[PDB]
């Protein structure tokens, strides 16, 4: 009986993402508009699109146990969720990067970044994210070469994920490896600067540690479990089941649901 | 020390002036407001047809 | 007329295009406001920033100060002076020069603390262009660059104000530079019967620190006139204990970093005045308030890095306050 | 010597005896039968942007279409309220500006600030090159307000407890007024430009004379500094906005204070006051981020204009009484109607 009841959990979670995210988008535009708020707005928009156009489809497929639309719709759904997941993570790297000059180069921060530069970098990162998902999905260049995906690719009623090794490795790298190390290095330096500034202040006459630890831990704990198996199950010989795959993917999806709650805590907000 | 001598000369000037009761001034102000209340666009709103700002 | 509006619309474009360029320049400058009491040295510090780092009335102005300095001491030595616009004739300069050698005048110079006297009396009678006092009512400003960065330093100055109602205008400056005279603890300022000059400056600092509008402005403290402080302590003329009884029980702080060669007595007196200014700021300083004390000499310490380094820390700490780190 | 001060007490007490005798009845008792105006609501019709910093000054024009604003960024921008198009932008020699004006004929604009110097600019010139015409520099201390009698006469009020009546043609003071013991903060000319008042920081106001150049009266009903003042449209009354929460209305003929406008929930100050076309509404700025509307004959609040995000520092009403402009410290003018 828990199968029917679990559908309420998905509906309750999905409705929160759509309702929660539009609260900060409308407030920023109608009231707040600074150089560092465009990235937050872009991240919020990406999260809203991902939630609205991904979560109900996956929930319906899981509950009904039979995909209803055709092959084109399934390809579109895979392309859109890959694109949205790739673009959501990469914005945090930009946030970490630009918060670094403010602390590390206070004088040149104003001259380094402006509205035009922020718009250009946002467009560039969005194009980089989009090129990873739509182009291989539409070109059918990621198809597997085994005898298990033939039924999935030949049946319009069925739908699953059986992507080849090379595309999976490349996507996992370009979506998780690059941002993580950069953001780790950025946040390490920021802590050192605070410490000197705290040590210098003490010489003249753990909130930062707590907040950096929380910021790091929330998304690393939500995302690393999902992106750690995308290499393992392909490399291994059927050592990872599919239910755990779906569960970890949903856990990774959960992160961006409360990411805007972790962020956007300024007094003016 | 002449500052005190000059100050007392000024205060005596204001001592000898003509004054009227508060009632007369209040009546005059009320009559003026009543007379000119008609052409007060901020008080009684004008139609939007004759509004330069709308 | 259809063409009437077209020209007006084009007029807005020309004006609105200039404001875009000016916004970048305005947002990339730092404004520093000088403050203090009289005879502190606010004007002298500005002159250091002009002749050094970035960027013919001197003959008459120097003689103007010299003439008044000798007369004031000689007039009170017993215990024409006010003729308007009397020039210095060849005999006039010779006549005034001989009065210095008198031993009776010398004794009056030893007791200069009792009365009022200009500091530059000895130098001019016996860096030269800046060791002169000339006063100006209109706000005095100065523009200079250190390293590809624009700095705007101005001194409101004026005659004494006990209301200072214009202080609400300076609600956006980067920092406030405060200059005090640390070698004037036994002199009475402009009244001959009042608290000593150091206490008058302490009261002004307390009012500035506890201000409604200046609730988020840091203060840079310049304990100026360090040269005379060593001379007064070395001589046995006056002691801090007589004027400040708290000096009897004071002890040298453990965190002491004196110069290469300095007497223990001189170092203790230096830190007592600095520590007394610090207790005022820490009493009501809970975030977004800081004080940076320095031991500066206005004339013979040429380095603008002290303002440059402190300004970077102020902005660096301000960013750390945001995002909830410190 | 000492006897002069003792005699001054008798003269001071003489004034109070005469004023207390003329109080037949308070104004509130007279106007208990007047129907209240009701609830007054206004909506923003225009918003003007383009200032890089906070705003202290503002003045309309005789045509009631163009206005001029001043800011500490060093700019003096002239607007066109109907179409929202800047017509001019004059850079300034000093970055500290506290006042501005606008000539009745529209050919000149005035300015002044912490530099103790008043400046006059030319607008309608050959080849369209605005340049400084004169520089009036005789004062000691910052200026607070400037007003135009005609194209030749300008009245200033500096912070050294003095006022003056300048002369642009020769650049010299025709007459000077003294008697205040504190900084002068504001002034306002009479409708006929024969008298004017001034509110100092010693909690008092005076009624000067333009021709004779001597004081006439003195009202001392306040308890703190005074920041704003404005004449009644009739010309026989004026309202004062002080540093406390209260604003009072004085009468020239009765020589007393008539009413007091205060509320229990307001503890801020007032920076600008103004009347309406018929003298029935008394708008007043505040440090509470909003502008309140009072009633002249009832002391009843009748609306709140709270569309700003910083303190309101200037206010004005057009000559035809069609719109109200309120600047602020966030560099955003607003035209209400
Ligand atoms: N010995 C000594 N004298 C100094 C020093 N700095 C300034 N002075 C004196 O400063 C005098 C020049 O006038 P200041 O005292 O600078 O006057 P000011 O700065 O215009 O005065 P305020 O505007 O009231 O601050 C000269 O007589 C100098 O002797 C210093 O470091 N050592
Ligand atoms: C079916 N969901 C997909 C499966 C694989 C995948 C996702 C996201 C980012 C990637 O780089 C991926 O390779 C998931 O959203």
């Amino acid at each position: 009986v828990w199968v029917v009841g679990m559908g309420i959990v998905m509906s309750l979670i999905v409705l929160a993402i759509v309702f929660g995210n539009v609260l900060v988008i409308t407030a920023i535009a109608k009231f707040l508009q600074t150089v560092t708020n465009y990235f937050i707005t872009s991240l919020a928009c990406a999260d809203l699109v991902m939630g609205l156009a991904v979560v109900p489809f996956g929930a319906a497929h899981i509950l009904t146990k039979t995909w209803t639309f055709g092959n084109f719709w399934c390809e579109f759904w895979t392309s859109i969720d890959v694109l949205c997941v790739t673009a959501s993570i990469e914005t945090l790297c930009v946030i970490a990067v630009d918060r670094y000059f403010a602390i590390t180069s206070p004088f040149k921060y104003q001259s380094l970044l402006t509205k035009n530069k922020a718009r250009v970098i946002i467009l560039m990162v969005w194009i980089v994210s989009g090129l990873t998902s739509f182009l291989p999905i539409q070109m059918h260049w990621y198809r597997a070469t085994h005898q298990e995906a033939i039924n999935c690719y030949a049946e319009e009623t069925c739908c699953d994920f059986f992507t080849n090794q090379a595309y999976a490795i490349a996507s996992s790298i370009v979506s998780f490896y690059v941002p993580l190390v950069i953001m780790v290095f950025v946040y390490s330096r920021v802590f050192q600067e605070a410490k000197r500034q705290l040590q210098k202040i003490d010489k003249s006459e753990h909130k930062a540690l707590k907040t950096l630890g929380i910021i790091m831990g929330t998304f690393t704990l939500c995302w690393l479990p999902f992106f750690i198996v995308n290499i393992v199950h392909v490399i291994q010989d059927n050592l990872i089941r599919k239910e755990v795959y779906i569960l970890l993917n949903w856990i990774g999806y959960v992160n961006s649901g409360f990411n805007p709650l972790i962020y956007c805590r300024s007094p003016d907000f | 020390i002449a500052q005190a001598r000059k100050l007392v000369e000024q205060l005596k000037m204001e001592a000898n002036i003509d004054r009227i009761k508060v009632s007369k001034a209040a009546a005059d102000l009320m009559a003026y407001c009543e007379a000119h209340a008609k052409e007060d666009p901020l008080l009684t709103p004008v139609p939007a047809s004759e509004n330069p700002f709308r | 007329q259809r063409n009437e509006e077209k020209a007006q619309r084009e007029a807005n474009k020309k004006i609105e295009k200039q404001l875009q360029k000016d916004k970048q320049v305005y947002r990339a400058t730092h404004r520093l406001l000088l403050l203090g009491a009289g005879e502190s040295g606010k004007s002298t510090i500005v002159k250091q920033m002009r002749i050094l780092h970035v960027n013919a009335t001197k003959v008459q102005d120097i003689k103007n100060n010299l003439k008044e300095a000798i007369e004031t001491i000689v007039a009170a030595m017993s215990n024409v002076m006010n003729v308007p616009d009397f020039d210095f004739p060849p005999e006039f300069y010779e006549h005034a020069k001989a009065l210095w050698e008198d031993e009776g005048v010398r004794a009056c110079y030893e007791r200069s603390n009792e009365y009022q006297l200009i500091d530059c009396a000895q130098y001019f009678l016996d860096q030269d262009l800046l060791r002169c006092r000339v006063l100006t009512s209109g706000i005095f400003e100065t523009k200079f660059q250190v390293d590809k960065v624009n700095f705007h330093m101005f001194d409101v100055g004026g005659q004494r104000d006990e209301r200072r109602k214009w202080i609400q205008c300076f609600n956006d400056v980067t920092a406030i530079i405060f200059v005090v005279a640390s070698s004037s603890y036994n002199m009475v300022i402009r009244e001959d019967n009042q608290t000593n000059r150091l206490q008058e400056a302490l009261n002004l600092f307390k009012s500035i620190w506890n201000n409604r509008w200046l609730r988020t402005i840091s203060v840079i403290l310049f304990l100026n006139k360090q040269d005379l402080l060593a001379e007064k302590v070395l001589a046995g003329k006056s002691k801090i204990e007589d004027y400040f009884p708290e000096f009897a029980r004071y002890t040298t702080p453990e965190d002491a970093t004196p110069e290469p060669g300095e007497d223990p007595r001189v170092t203790r007196a230096k830190y007592f005045i600095r520590d007394e200014f610090l207790r005022i700021s820490t009493a009501s300083g809970d975030g977004r308030h800081y004080c940076y004390p320095h031991f500066t000499c206005a004339v013979d310490t040429e380095n603008i890095r002290r303002v440059f380094n402190d300004c970077r820390d102020i902005i660096q700490r301000m960013h750390l306050r945001q995002y909830e780190l410190l | 010597l000492d006897q002069l001060r003792q005699e001054a007490e008798q003269l001071k007490n003489q004034i109070r005896d005469a004023r207390k005798a003329c109080a037949d009845a308070t104004l509130s008792q007279i106007t208990n039968n007047i129907d209240p105006v009701g609830r007054i609501q206004m909506r923003t019709r225009r918003t003007l942007r383009g200032h890089l910093a906070k705003i202290y000054a503002m003045h309309w024009g005789t045509d009631s279409r163009l206005l001029v604003s001043a800011s500490q960024d060093g700019k003096l921008i002239i607007w066109d309220s109907y179409t929202t198009n800047k017509v001019h932008a004059i850079p300034l020699r000093s970055s500290w500006v506290m006042t501005c004006a606008y000539a009745p004929s529209g050919n000149y604009v005035a300015c002044g600030g912490l530099d103790n110097i008043c400046s006059i600019y030319n607008l309608k010139t050959r080849e369209g090159n605005v340049r400084v015409s004169r520089e009036l520099a005789g004062h000691t201390g910052y200026l607070s307000c400037c007003r135009f009698l005609d194209d030749n006469q300008i009245v200033t009020s500096s912070g050294d407890t003095t006022c003056a009546l300048w002369d642009i043609e020769t650049g010299q003071q025709t007459t000077t007024f003294t008697g205040h013991t504190g900084d002068v903060m504001s002034l306002s000319l009479a409708p006929d430009t024969r008298l004017f008042v001034s509110g100092a920081c010693d909690a008092s106001a005076k009624l000067w004379d333009v021709r004779e150049g001597m004081c006439r009266q003195t009202f001392t009903g306040h308890e703190s500094d005074i920041n704003a003042i404005c004449f009644f449209p009739n010309g026989n009354a004026f309202a004062t906005g002080s540093d406390d929460a209260t604003c009072r209305l004085f009468d020239l003929r009765a020589d007393q204070e008539l009413m007091t406008y205060s509320h229990d929930n307001i503890i801020c100050g007032i920076t600008s006051v103004s009347f309406s076309k018929s003298g029935r509404l008394l708008l007043a700025g505040y440090d509470d981020f909003n502008c309140n509307v009072w009633d002249a004959l009832k002391a009843d609040r009748a609306g709140v204009l709270a569309g700003h995000d910083n303190r309101v520092s200037c206010l004005g009403v057009t000559d035809d009484g069609m719109a109200v402009a309120t600047g602020s410290w966030d560099s955003f003018l607003k035209i209400w109607n």
